[PDB]
């Protein structure tokens, strides 16, 4: 995609309570958002070239 | 099959009796007509219904695949992921079918004996009150009227009532007619 250079990304699972600490000096791409996990339940990544079909 | 009933001595089966597995045709004087042995046929569809159910219910429990992901140097683990996940596919799906095919047979046999035992309870009744024709039917040596046949469909038949006329119809028929 034209570009040379590369992106590494990386993560974590922050418990409540507890914190986080970052420290740079360079090459940081830093957070803005991040993901509460609200609910925990089955689910499943499916692998399908398929669209919504309006059913149960 | 098995018993050497159903498609044996009792060669094929009647199209015209449509209230059960297993019955009885009768003939005298007063007509004829197909009965269903309630009992015999009630049995066999508790059999095969708790049969059914009991394959049903054992495959509840059975290898749910799920999908898991890999990178470009986790090939051998992907490898056994996969192989593993086919492999259980496969021993279920022996399982299945092996099954189904083993208890078509009993299923099959089953019946057969079911009818081999009906045309026993019949002829452990009669003995030689009434003559064993070989195509699994009985001629009565003597008068059996509507109320008679049905004492025994039911296990009712009462063979020292019937035995003296029996003996005197013997008698004729060794005479030669
Ligand atoms: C991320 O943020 C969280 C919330 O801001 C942090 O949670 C906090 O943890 C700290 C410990 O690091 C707790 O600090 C004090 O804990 C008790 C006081 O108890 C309080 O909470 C109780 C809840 O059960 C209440 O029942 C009490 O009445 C009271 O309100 C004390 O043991 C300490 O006070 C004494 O000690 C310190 C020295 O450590 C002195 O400085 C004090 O002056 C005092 O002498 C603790 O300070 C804090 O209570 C707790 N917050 C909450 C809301 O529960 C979390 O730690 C933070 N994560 C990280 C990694 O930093
Ligand atoms: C199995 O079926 C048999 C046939 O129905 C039955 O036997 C019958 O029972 C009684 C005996 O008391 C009689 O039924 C009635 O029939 C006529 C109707 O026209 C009446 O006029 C009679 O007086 C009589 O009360 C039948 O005669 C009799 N049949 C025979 C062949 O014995 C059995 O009872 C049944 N078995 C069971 C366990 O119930």
């Amino acid at each position: 995609n034209g570009q040379s250079g590369r992106m590494e990304f990386f993560w974590t699972i922050l418990k409540p309570n507890d914190a986080i600490n970052f420290e740079s000096n360079g090459n940081f791409i830093a957070p803005e958002y991040a993901y509460k996990i609200v609910k925990k339940g089955d689910s499943t990544i499916m692998k399908s070239e398929l669209e919504y079909g309006n059913c149960n | 099959g098995l018993f050497g009933a159903i498609a044996g001595f009792i060669e094929g089966g009647w199209q015209g009796m449509v209230d059960g597995w297993y019955g009885y045709h009768h003939s005298n004087e007063q007509g004829s007509g197909y009965a269903a042995d309630k009992e015999s046929t009630q049995k066999a569809i508790d059999g095969v219904t708790n049969k059914v159910n009991s394959i049903i219910d054992k495959m509840n429990t059975q290898f749910e695949a799920v999908g898991r992901e890999f990178n470009n140097l986790e090939r051998r683990i992907e490898n056994l992921n996969k192989k593993m996940e086919d492999g259980f596919l496969d021993v279920w799906t022996y399982n299945a079918e092996l099954l189904v095919l083993m208890e078509n047979e009993r299923t099959l046999d089953f019946h057969d004996s079911n009818v081999k035992n009906l045309y026993d309870k019949v002829r452990l009744q009669l003995r030689d009150n009434a003559k064993e024709l070989g195509n699994g039917c009985f001629e009565f040596y003597h008068k059996c009227d509507n109320e008679c046949m049905e004492s025994v469909r039911n296990g009712t038949y009462d063979y020292p009532q019937y035995s003296e006329e029996a003996r005197l119809k013997r008698e004729e028929i060794s005479s030669g007619r």
